[PDB]
């Protein structure tokens, strides 16, 4: 049974920094690909930040691209979002998103909710002024 | 700008067009400079240019549904395979590999990456059942062929697709490596039949690497050891020697540096 729960959400000020963990168990984690999204109220879910299931090859969308770093530690089946110069539009709820079909997702498809099977609760990020 | 490309349908299948498929796809895997014991040796894998590394085969059924899949020229297996914009590899072994298959299928729209590899016991576990349980043949083909084209639509599922894997790669790589399983797919293929492989065969496949390595370890044709293997009535008997197998196995992988000039 894969579980998939996120944690380190809260509210902050525009600049201000938060540190995101999801905490995966169940499957094989080590050989699987994993992803971050998002969904505001009345937005629609857009692609945040996606991650290979070695250490390195990552994808983000270009509003957050140097704001936000993604990684995992596949001993500890965890992944991570670091979010650092925050804005009001990075407002929403963050889910993180895991594929035990696939290792790597990259192209169109790596950016799709549909490529990927499970997901977590989703943890509430608010960001003021 | 692309690998070599070998081009298979299953309508219309002779034993004929199959055979002359097969020997095609030997050709590209191949120069045939390096040949021992009669036997012509894959390209070494250590310095091999990543330009050289892969061939296409690409395959077509009635329904003129078409697959490309990717093989490696240094095991002659196959690592992956392409859709119309899907692209799909089988789970790298190890870095240099997962680097190798990022210059393959390069304009592909999406690209996945299995969690799983494309080894035998991994496929059998995941289609339900073994290489003895599944059956070979043109039609076996055409269904495994359209099954992997589904597949990037979501109409094909996991097992089913896997048991399409294990038909495909002895169909080709398999069928490429031995002229005796050639042999075995050609009495299929020339009665419209379908059967799942004896011991024999799945032996053959269980033993290719080992009987690599003896061979080109061999002293004048003579191993220094013996290689169990079983015939259609699954009873055992042990290979000494190399001149058996000139008519049973048609590409060796590089096990080490070839002979000396006398023989």
């Amino acid at each position: 049974q894969v579980q998939l729960v996120e944690s380190g959400g809260g509210l902050v000020q525009a600049g201000g920094s938060l540190s995101l963990s999801c905490a995966a168990s169940g499957g094989d984690f080590s050989r699987n690909a994993m992803a971050w999204f998002r969904q505001a109220p009345g937005k629609e879910r857009e692609f945040v930040a996606s991650i290979n299931w070695t250490g390195s090859g990552t994808y983000y969308l270009d509003s957050v691209k140097g704001r936000f770093t993604i990684s995992r530690d596949n001993a500890k089946n965890a992944l991570y979002l670091q979010m650092n110069n925050l804005k009001p539009e990075d407002t929403a709820v963050y889910y993180c998103a895991r594929s035990t079909v696939f290792a790597e997702i990259t192209g169109l498809a790596g950016y799709q909710s549909g490529s990927y099977d499970y997901w977590g609760q989703g943890t509430q990020v608010t960001v003021s002024s | 700008k692309q690998y070599p490309i070998i081009n298979f349908t299953t309508a219309g299948a002779t034993v004929q067009s199959y055979t002359n498929f097969i020997r095609a796809v030997r050709g590209r895997l191949t120069t045939g400079a390096d040949v021992r014991h009669e036997i012509p040796v894959l390209p070494n894998r250590v310095g091999l240019p990543i330009n050289q590394r892969f061939i296409l085969v690409e395959l077509s059924n009635h329904a003129e549904l078409s697959v490309t899949l990717a093989l490696d020229v240094t095991n002659a297996y196959v690592v992956g395979y392409r859709a119309g914009n899907s692209a799909y590899f089988f789970h790298p072994d190890n870095q240099e590999d997962a680097e190798a298959i990022t210059h393959l299928f390069t304009d592909v729209q999406n690209r996945y990456t299995f969690a799983f590899g494309g080894n035998y016991d991994r496929l059998e576990q995941l289609a339900g059942n073994l290489r003895e349980n599944i059956e070979l043949g043109n039609g076996p083909l055409e269904e495994a062929i359209s099954a992997l084209y589904y597949y990037s639509t979501g109409g094909t599922q996991l097992p089913t697709l896997a048991r399409s894997f294990i038909i495909c790669i002895q169909m080709i790589s398999e069928a490429a490596r031995f002229q005796y399983i050639e042999g075995e797919m050609r009495t299929r293929i020339r009665y419209n039949r379908r059967s799942a492989p004896d011991p024999s065969v799945i032996t053959l496949e269980n033993s290719w690497g080992r009987l690599s390595t003896a061979i080109q370890e061999s002293n004048q044709g003579a191993f220094a050891s013996p290689i169990q293997l079983q015939r259609r009535n699954g009873s055992k008997f042990s290979v000494y020697d190399v001149s058996i197998l000139i008519p049973i196995i048609a590409l060796m992988v590089y096990r080490c540096a070839p002979p000396p000039s006398s023989q």
